[PDB]
């Protein structure tokens, strides 16, 4: 037989399902056989040798352990490369690394950085299912701080935007819930508990 | 061989229980079914949404709700006391077979394995589960179900109560205003030692 | 339909088993019913404890207790051997039917479907599950149950095995000794395949 | 009395279902035994590893597999097309009555109960549990399942479907490459409604 193209390109999603068609080996009774695979392990596709149709196994994918496959194949001589790239799905949340957050406001102060909250996805680097959207779950009722995503660290910024009174000894002890900007798969919904981590506002008292 | 269930039917065409206090009418169909199994009841319950207000339940982060079954002597359903308020009946293809009940006696939870006005035996009167509720976006949140059997008469009349309350404490709401379309619980099954015919 | 249920009847008046080794007499009621449903038997256990050493688990926080019920080829409970001292018997209402038993025998579980003595297919003689314990604030604790069904054989006259531990490890006990009143179980259903009639 | 029930017999001879399409053949047993209770059917299903590739399973930290029974008009399994390839029956012993079968239809989802093509209540085609897998260890390993109804048919000859998916994600596998010696299933018991005979 004769493929059709020498590098095969398909895509498939984390935590697929059984017997998910991955993609369809090309050539022109032709009998088709797995010749390697790369990291070879664990088994995770199946080539149907009669209809060169590649599936998912019984083994569920895992993106954050095997980012893409390289499967070696022949057709019934020639070897065709195949490249699948696994598609990550938000399937892990975000936890806070950082943990003694204690900021330092200046009395008086606008549009001034409070602090930093360090995060941590083991999503794919840069797409939704990494980046961490920030809402506040205490504390900022009075609409003085503002959280944005730092997406080149993935790192929650919480700056202050209003002027403070030292001597008001205003208690800005505020709490935070993380969360990433897609939503969560359907593997951790409902098993997400927000925990909301603290934050403590210190306020300098300018003279 | 009929004669041996006791349930409000499959689907019926309009809402036949009021389970949230704010709805002036039926806000869902509540769908019952007893079966007698030797010296067990086979309960096999679950809601289907129908008012909006109802519906949105899917909406919120924690949420409960409870449908209270009171019945007389005779094991009728007192409709008018009861959250569902249409009286159940025999099983005849998949609907409620119009017609006089007199064995209703034999599906009411046993005034002596679940005693009223007794404190002693409380703790015997509970039972407890978990149901889900199917996302649109495939979920599986778990539903917490507190069964209650007759431990407490309210009025006069009630002889035998079933108090099934739903509730959930999650993180992320089920649905959304745009995505919540009905609040389907999955079936729940229990079993409760049923009262002497 | 009498003769399809085998149970221990509604709540006797004494203590009717001996599940803790440590106590010298029946220190709790155990509530044991089987139904047969075609196939099958549907099992449905609880305790409810008497004896004061009993009722005191509730105040400690690693908890694991089993009901030990043992039958001969007849399907007879062996009374001198199992945790439950007082046999088995039919409903005839909310007792025993006081009278002789010929077909135990099919409420037994399957020695074909749950083997003994026979390491390959030991998997297959375990069931798991979980009941609940009510506290006295209203709080629904979990309690694990696992049931093993023949598998092992004491003596010669032992043909069917049904052990049901309960247990429970916590960081915090369900009570205190000042709350604890009586340990109570919801009740706890499960199926096996039955032995041949 | 046999009739109320339609199983695959307790422990086959010979693998009976091909539950994994990469097998070249029937690589595990797939008991499954349908009960009739007056309105509902209770299901009692597990599986036990024959093949390697099944077998080995156990080892890895993520799995899902699926058995798809697809059943036509007059209740009987279109083998060529369903997990399990041998047809149902009654029970005889412990074993299937072989001889013709036309009460199936009473052991099929009711179709106005888990409707064909129907987005409104598609919700309803979802029921849910917890099965069970015995470690080396003495341990027990959850296994989440997911039991769908109808709600959608290959082709023109399937007028019931039931798809049971065991599936478990969790950081540890419950074995290690040496332990794994078979993947048996503690059994999962579910109900549903089921339609006219």
């Amino acid at each position: 037989p004769v493929f059709t193209q020498d590098v095969f390109v398909g895509s498939v999603e984390e935590l697929s399902a059984a017997h998910t068609l991955v993609m369809k080996i090309n050539a022109t009774k032709i009998s088709y056989r797995i010749v390697s695979l790369e990291p070879a392990y664990p088994p995770v596709f199946y080539l149907n040798k009669d209809t060169g149709e590649i599936y998912t196994t019984s083994v569920t994918l895992d993106r954050e352990e095997h980012s893409s496959y390289t499967l070696t194949v022949e057709a019934r001589v020639k070897q065709a490369q195949v490249q699948i790239r696994i598609l990550d799905v938000n399937d892990n949340i975000p936890v806070v690394e950082n943990k003694v957050l204690e900021g330092m406001v200046e009395e008086n102060q606008v549009n001034v950085e409070v602090t930093r909250i360090k995060v941590f996805d083991a999503d794919e680097i840069g797409s939704d299912n990494w980046l961490a959207n920030f809402t506040f779950a205490s504390g900022n009722e009075g609409g003085y701080f503002h959280i944005e995503t730092d997406a080149q660290t993935n790192e929650g910024i919480v700056t202050l935007i209003k002027e403070v009174d030292y001597e008001e000894m205003k208690n800005l002890d505020f709490s935070v819930i993380v969360a990433n900007k897609a939503a969560f798969h359907k593997s951790i919904r409902s098993k997400y508990k927000p925990t909301p981590i603290p934050i403590k506002v210190k306020v300098k008292n300018v003279k | 061989d009929n004669i041996n269930t006791l349930w409000t039917g499959v689907n019926p065409t309009e809402a036949n229980c009021q389970i949230m206090n704010s709805s002036e009418s039926n806000d869902c169909k509540l769908i019952l079914t007893l079966v007698k199994t030797g010296a067990l009841v086979t309960a096999f319950v679950y809601v289907i949404g129908v008012s909006n207000n109802f519906n949105m339940l899917t909406t919120h982060r924690n949420i409960n709700f409870t449908a209270e079954l009171f019945f007389d002597s005779t094991g009728n359903l007192l409709t008018r006391l009861s959250s569902l308020k249409t009286p159940l009946n025999h099983k005849s293809g998949q609907n409620m077979a119009t017609g006089a009940i007199t064995n209703a006696k034999g599906f009411m939870p046993s005034t002596t394995a679940y005693p009223f006005n007794d404190n002693s035996r409380e703790k015997e009167n509970y039972i407890y589960g978990t149901c889900y509720y199917t996302a649109s976006d495939r979920t599986a949140f778990p539903i917490d179900i507190s069964v209650m059997l007759n431990r407490r008469a309210i009025n006069d009349e009630t002889s035998y109560c079933i108090r099934i309350t739903w509730s959930w404490n999650t993180g992320d709401a089920p649905e959304v205003q745009t995505s919540a379309t009905t609040l389907v619980t999955s079936p729940f099954t229990f079993y409760y030692i049923r009262e002497d015919d």
